């Protein structure tokens, strides 16, 4: 994470696909280095099929330049997330910020 | 390979990777090796330096001594663009270049 | 050749009808294998590991 | 015609941190022992730290235990800093076991008479699914300075245990050193000086223990410095091998069956310089060798070009 | 570059500093003078030279 | 604004401090700047070039 | 746990007074540490005997002139520091310069005392011009560890006790067969002749060892 930043780093991280960003706000039911399950809040949740949003994370895998591209969970168990929150960092991203 | 510094050099020398020098002088080592009898035959020598037996390094330093190499950098503009140095062995994959040159 | 032949006869190696072509790790690079994939022609029998 | 210093108050101020002071110091020796101690304290000090680790259902650093929120590569990197201290032993294999939705700290290990977990709050990883469960063989040795993982394979010769993840070894308990000599007058002496050597441990070296084994090295080094015998080595080794070198390799290399492999363990035969000279006579009379058992040995000796039973009026010469 | 900033800073003088005005047998004890913190690298000094 | 934030950290405005050479242990004449700079390793890594 | 102590150490000496000792293979950083630390003791805190005070025959001040001498008062003072003195059982001896006449005053031209040993009677002290030109003075040697300036005497000559005229340590890389980077330590030293470079170091290191008599086991 840059000690000295400009502010864009949150913008670049998110809009770039590498990070895993919450579709719908809710609470974390389960956190694994593999996946993350979000029990959706009532308001945003569609009437039928109910259910939860489940983000399956990308694990250690080859990039175009032979660098490694790996996602990690940035939330802990039973934490509140709102829509558009950072759920898991990509490579060279920290806590939602772009860290090259 | 990439070049780095090395102020510890005398002006008439340069830092050449263990790894590179091994591959560069390969026929030379094969030579000094069966000369001093540490290898039965060239095919053995091949297997020895392939093995990177520690014995060979002391040999490499023999074959290296009064044996200049040529260093040359990107756009060769005047004759000083190629220059000859006496090689000094280095751990690392970079070349060490005397700062004055 | 002659001298190769005498050599096989002194030390008894069964000079094969097959060449060594295996995929080997490139000089100088070293790491941990983390995945193996096998892709097979439609209609050739899948070997053991595959 | 000189003085000599000694150490008055050693003042702890944290498990981690302490100021040891050295009073009777002459003009300038302050900075002299002072810099040269920082130098031998930041490097050359003894330390134990986790070296290898096998974990339950994992094959290499780049995988994922089910039901943990770290990845194996991260869990290793938590142990690198696991601060342990042990005594009579040199390498001790601690064991870790715990299940259920709950932070697995360093305290969750099992204790040995020598094991002192100098920080039991130390996070190792978090479980996260009721009956998710981990177990591991953490291995600690104790050496000097920085043996990174990589250099710890040239000894290879069957470290095959796929499970064993080697971690880079950070063997040292100095974090950061800082001396400052403020001037100190013992009541009468024109001007002598103090030497406060402030230091920062991981918790597993007691200041006095350190600063002593520090000064110790300096002595043994300066030992050779005192007189100078121009000393050298004999050199010029031998270029005359009698036999074929093949006879100086162990019987493993024969790539043989296990019942025939241990059996040459038995009858006192390591190197093939001994198998070469024991006839077929010698072999039914050896514990557990037969038609299928010895047919095997006449065929791997055939392939490499040797035979069973011959002589050599000179075995083995000579160092 | 590095190396000339080097000699320059060395063989450059300031108005008043340690070693001001003393006199020395030769260069040898001039280094001795500096390494030991008695003299400033750059201080005006008469010395015996040959 | 930078200097003001240096006060709170209780660090000098120079942005500079004195340092001591780890080898000889002695002071560096002059303040040198120290601080924290975000730095990248670009992928022209040597053991790909050699 | 256990350590590395060096092998192959060749002192190659140029002249008896000057000498260059190389010493490998030290563990990493141990060249600088032994090197700098031995340098500090070789230069600063090394017992020696040099000229400390001078009362002159003819004139009172360090800004005056002697008749028959082209060397200024500040000049001969410099020459004095460069005389190499060694006392035997005596802690303090003082000599008389009785010599006069047309020509240069060497050190064999000094009074020869029992516990006095001049390492160079060849040494040039000052010159004498024509005619008679009278010169005899009393010059007091003192004993100390170090280099003591005239300025540090508040209640006069700079006292250069230590035998070291110059010291430098140069640290370069040495390999042990399968160790990559160890240090090779090169010490180069010049002396005033009262003691040879080789021995200078011995006691130089001995001193530092003596200081650890409190921690080692």
């Amino acid at each position: 994470k840059p000690l000295v930043g400009t502010g864009m780093e949150r913008a670049v991280a998110v809009d770039s696909g590498v990070t895993a960003v919450a579709k719908r706000g809710g609470v974390v039911q389960y956190v694994d280095a593999s996946r993350i399950v979000i029990k959706v809040n009532e308001d945003e949740m569609y009437p039928g099929e109910a259910g939860i949003d489940i983000y399956n994370l990308t694990k250690y895998t080859r990039s175009n330049q032979n660098t490694c591209i790996n996602q990690m969970p940035c939330v802990s168990l039973g934490e509140p997330v709102e829509r558009g929150d950072v759920l898991a960092d990509g490579p060279s991203t920290d806590l939602g910020e772009l860290a090259l | 390979s990439v070049i780095t510094v090395g102020p510890y050099l005398r002006l008439h020398q340069c830092g050449l990777p263990k790894k590179m020098a091994l591959e560069l002088f390969k026929p030379f080592i094969y030579g000094k090796l069966e000369l001093r009898g540490l290898a039965t035959t060239i095919k053995a020598a091949k297997k020895m330096v392939e093995r990177e037996e520690a014995v060979v390094w002391d040999i490499l330093d023999e074959v290296i001594r009064e044996h200049p190499v040529l260093l040359n950098r990107a756009p060769t503009l005047h004759r000083l663009g190629i220059q000859a140095f006496e090689p000094v062995l280095i751990e690392g994959k970079a070349i060490q270049l005397h700062p004055l040159v | 050749t002659p001298e190769e032949k005498l050599l096989r006869a002194i030390f008894g190696e069964k000079a094969s009808d097959v060449k060594d072509s295996s995929l080997r790790v490139p000089n100088g690079v070293s790491g941990t294998v983390i995945d193996v994939q096998v892709f097979t022609r439609d209609g050739v029998e899948k070997d053991k590991r595959a | 015609e000189f003085l000599k210093p000694r150490l008055v108050d050693i003042e702890q101020v944290s498990s981690t941190h302490a100021k040891v002071t050295l009073e009777p110091l002459e003009r300038g020796f302050g900075h002299t022992l002072g810099n040269a101690l920082r130098r031998i304290l930041l490097s050359s000090m003894p330390g134990c730290a986790v070296t290898e680790v096998e974990i339950d259902g994992v094959l290499h650093e780049y995988s994922t235990k089910e039901g943990v929120q770290e990845d194996i590569l991260e869990i290793l990197l938590n142990l690198k800093g696991l601060a342990v201290r042990v005594q009579g032993k040199d390498e001790v294999i601690l064991t870790l076991n715990k299940s259920g939705i709950g932070p697995v700290t360093a305290a969750d290990i099992t204790h040995d008479g020598d094991v002192e977990i100098v920080k039991p709050q130390h996070v190792i990883c978090h479980l996260t699914d009721e009956n998710a469960s981990i177990s591991m063989r953490i291995k600690v040795q104790r050496g000097r300075g920085y043996v990174p993982a990589s250099t710890r394979i040239h000894s290879e010769e069957d470290e095959r245990p796929i499970g064993r993840l080697l971690v880079d070894a950070c063997y040292s308990p100095v974090e950061r050193i800082a001396y400052n000599v403020e001037a100190a007058r013992v009541e009468q002496r024109t001007d002598l000086d103090k030497l406060v050597i402030e230091m920062e441990t991981n918790g597993t070296i007691d200041p006095e223990e350190a600063i002593r084994r520090a000064a110790t090295i300096l002595a043994e080094q300066l030992e050779a410095f005192v007189d100078l015998r121009d000393v050298r080595q004999p050199e010029v080794k031998e270029e005359k091998p009698e036999f074929d070198p093949i006879l100086l390799r162990p019987v493993d290399d024969l790539e043989l069956t296990v019942r025939s492999a241990n059996c040459l363990k038995a009858e006192a035969i390591h190197y093939i310089g001994d198998l070469v000279q024991r006839t077929e006579v010698e072999l039914l009379k050896t514990p557990n060798l037969g038609k299928k058992s010895l047919t095997e040995i006449k065929d791997v000796l055939a392939s490499r070009g040797l035979s069973l039973g011959m002589r050599l009026e000179n075995w083995p010469p000579a160092s | 570059q590095d190396v000339v900033l080097g000699l320059y800073y060395m063989t450059r003088d300031c108005v008043n500093a340690k070693g001001e005005g003393m006199v020395l047998t030769g260069p040898k004890e001039a280094e001795r003078l500096y390494r030991s913190g008695l003299a400033s690298l750059h201080a005006r000094v008469k010395v015996r030279i040959t | 604004e930078i200097k003001e934030l240096l006060k709170l950290g209780d660090l000098p405005t120079s942005g500079q401090i004195r340092l001591y050479d780890g080898r000889t242990g002695e002071q560096f004449e002059r303040p040198v700047t120290v601080g924290y700079m975000y730095m990248l390793k670009l992928n022209h890594l040597v053991d790909d070039k050699m």
